[PDB]
């Protein structure tokens, strides 16, 4: 009528074994736990959405921020701008933010990133 | 018999300690006195007999940790600071006291230009800072002197515009009036939510060199290890997340980083101050602990 | 010379892999569908469960004595020839000082090999 | 290819639906849960008598039409009972919703009143005084009516048969305890009733008659926590027990159950159970209870909307 059999059991996970010898010293529990790869990825998806939710709920403030920036732009003393000021203006011109940049960099392989590190 | 002053960003503590007191004993007294339970972010910073800035260790005695006493009239002086930063303040900071200690430390970091902030954003931040100190905007109480101090905006912002101080003040007040139905700790969190998105927020910067003797910045963060070009501190050139790193060690000036992927080569960088090299080690171990603990939330309860 | 040194030696892990994708049975789609419970987590949960129960005994110490009062107040009216075998077993368990959870903890305090052996002798 | 007339009885009401001809068990189950607002659906199931005089639970992914529901003695209506099939290990830490607490309160109380599970006389009076508080609210001298009660409906018959006392003497003791309750809400008193029910020896034990290899007659007790073994004549206290996390595998072939333990060093143990249908029910009860045993210990798996 019916039949089954369980075949491959495979696990991919992070083992965390804490110790109160040095560093952060509080006695938290659980002191030892395991997080599967997918628990980690699900937490990462959830964090991206929390941030994209915050960007969505602040749309009025971000709009205001660019209004103010335009309104005072006539008074700018470019000769008093800094290194970082110019970098920041380039970043905005190119549509970049802190998180999309980091997400883009991490999408490359760890092998690629170590080698990229090495020809700098 | 040990005379101690601890300064948080909010308050000061003067008391005595037994000569047998450990760092843990001092840390606990400070935390319990101010009512802080989210202690994992914080540390006791001092200057040692080599005029190195250090963090108090927990299970050695206070008097065995080479605190400089001479320039202080024999008082042990410490700054209680946040050494580690949450990834998202909204989800992670539980107590008002914790939030307030982060608000003050981050704001001073922006006003002093320890972390870059854009002009129009510093005006948003300043409109919240005003709300924190004076409560919701109220035409009844508002006096121009509330904003008239020159301490609301970073110097780098006002220096790069030909504007009077009052043009700045009015552009702060306009926003201050605009967002008034808010408690104090609600606007502190709004401040922090803006600040945590700044590119330099939460990055511990250290000067390093790679194999090729290229000058780089190592950025130790709550998420991993950022690598910056020597002249761009906003945008990392590459990065490595905490769960990708298996082991960190230094010998002399040489840091060796090993990755979880056994197929990938270790990589090296050089950092010339031995004392800095131990602080880099400590920031790596501490941020990595919290990275995993964040992802097992029961470990973060109070 | 070196002031200090250390080395990590054995890494050992003892844990439960819960792959909970049912074809039949409880059908609801919960998350996470796969998770791992460490041995010490399991025992930590046993300890906080036993502690929750003892907290409940303390908080109900007044009701337990009310029950004992009532039991002996009605005892003179007992019709013994009307007691069931459960009643006899229950009273004996009361006399001996035994309760459901104490009995289960002692039974489990012996190895599974002992208990399998005990079972096959029954 | 005609529609299905369905009636479902929770312990609180009768629900009547018409289903598509080929509706599935999951369809009925979701329909029931949505109707009553139940999100902690994992404890519950749809029970029925089949075309073999066997009490069965509805399967979720077969068609209702295909599960041998008996139909002639019912005027062609599919008749189900909605019951808790599984029980939490601690009600006050695990039962989240009020509908869930209420449905457990009503089913457990009928277990006790009908003596499906044994209960001591003095405990039955306490339970009775809570039941009264649940039905009428906190004791109010103004609204109370001497004769608001009846000991023959509030007490197990095995209790009242055991004592030389009149119904009015029992009622007065129930009333006296009822008067003394801290004025709780009705749903709070339901939870207090469950907190006492759940400590009874027979609470949440599915009993089945078995024989070990010596042909000793015993009782298998499948519980939320594991497998209990009882003597033929003592259902109160188990002789031995095996916790769910010690058990690796459970199976039967014909009359013979084989149970393998996690510890590879310990040998399997065997017992016999003489009705194959009962054997499938033992297997389902073990798998379900084991599922919740692990899920209970990973509380995110028990979140509700």
């Amino acid at each position: 009528t019916a039949g089954g059999a369980e075949l491959t059991t495979h696990s991919s996970h992070y083992l965390v074994q804490g110790d109160n010898s040095s560093g952060i010293s509080d006695d938290f529990e659980p002191k030892e736990f395991i997080l599967t790869d997918n628990e980690m990825e699900q937490i990462t998806n959830e964090m991206e959405r929390n941030h994209l939710d915050y960007l969505r709920n602040s749309k009025q403030v971000q709009s205001q921020l660019q209004t103010l920036r335009s309104e005072i732009a006539p008074h700018k003393i470019e000769e008093n701008q800094s290194n970082l000021d110019i970098l920041s203006e380039a970043q905005i011109k190119a549509g970049e933010n802190k998180y999309s940049t980091l997400k883009k960099l991490k999408s490359g392989s760890t092998k690629a990133r170590v080698a990229f590190f090495e020809e700098l | 018999s040990l005379s101690v002053r601890v300064s948080t960003f909010d308050s000061e503590l003067e008391f005595k300690l037994e000569p047998r007191a450990s760092g843990q004993d001092l840390f606990d007294l400070v935390c319990r006195t101010i009512g802080l339970r989210e202690s994992w972010y914080f540390g006791l910073q001092y200057v040692d007999t080599r005029s190195n800035v250090s963090w108090l260790k927990m299970e050695k005695r206070v008097r065995d940790q080479r605190v400089e006493l001479h320039a202080s009239n024999n008082v042990y002086v410490f700054s209680f600071y946040a050494k580690f930063f949450p990834e998202n303040v909204s989800e992670e900071l539980i107590q008002e006291i914790t939030q307030h200690l982060f608000f003050l430390q981050v704001k001073q970091s922006i006003l002093s230009m320890d972390i870059y902030c854009r002009p129009e954003a510093s005006v948003l931040l300043a409109s919240y800072a005003v709300h924190v100190q004076y409560g919701p905007y109220d035409y009844e109480t508002y006096k121009d002197g509330m904003l008239a101090g020159g301490e609301l905006l970073p110097k780098g912002v006002t220096d790069q515009y030909q504007m009077t101080p009052e043009m700045w003040e009015e552009r702060i007040k306009t926003w201050y009036m605009d967002h008034e139905p808010m408690t104090r700790d609600e606007v502190e969190m709004e401040y922090l939510k803006i600040a945590q998105d700044l590119d330099m927020y939460g990055v511990n910067y250290f000067p390093i060199t790679n194999k090729n003797k290229t000058k780089l910045w190592l950025g130790v963060t709550s998420v991993g290890l950022n690598i910056y070009d020597e002249r761009d501190k906003l945008t990392p050139k590459t990065t490595f997340q905490w769960n990708e790193i298996r082991h960190v060690s230094f010998d002399d000036k040489k840091f060796t980083i090993r990755l979880v992927d056994a197929k990938v080569s270790n990589f090296i960088f050089y950092s010339q101050d031995l004392h800095i090299n131990k602080m880099i080690l400590d920031l790596c171990k501490g941020n990595h602990d919290l990275y995993m603990r964040r992802r097992k939330p029961d470990t973060m309860e109070i």
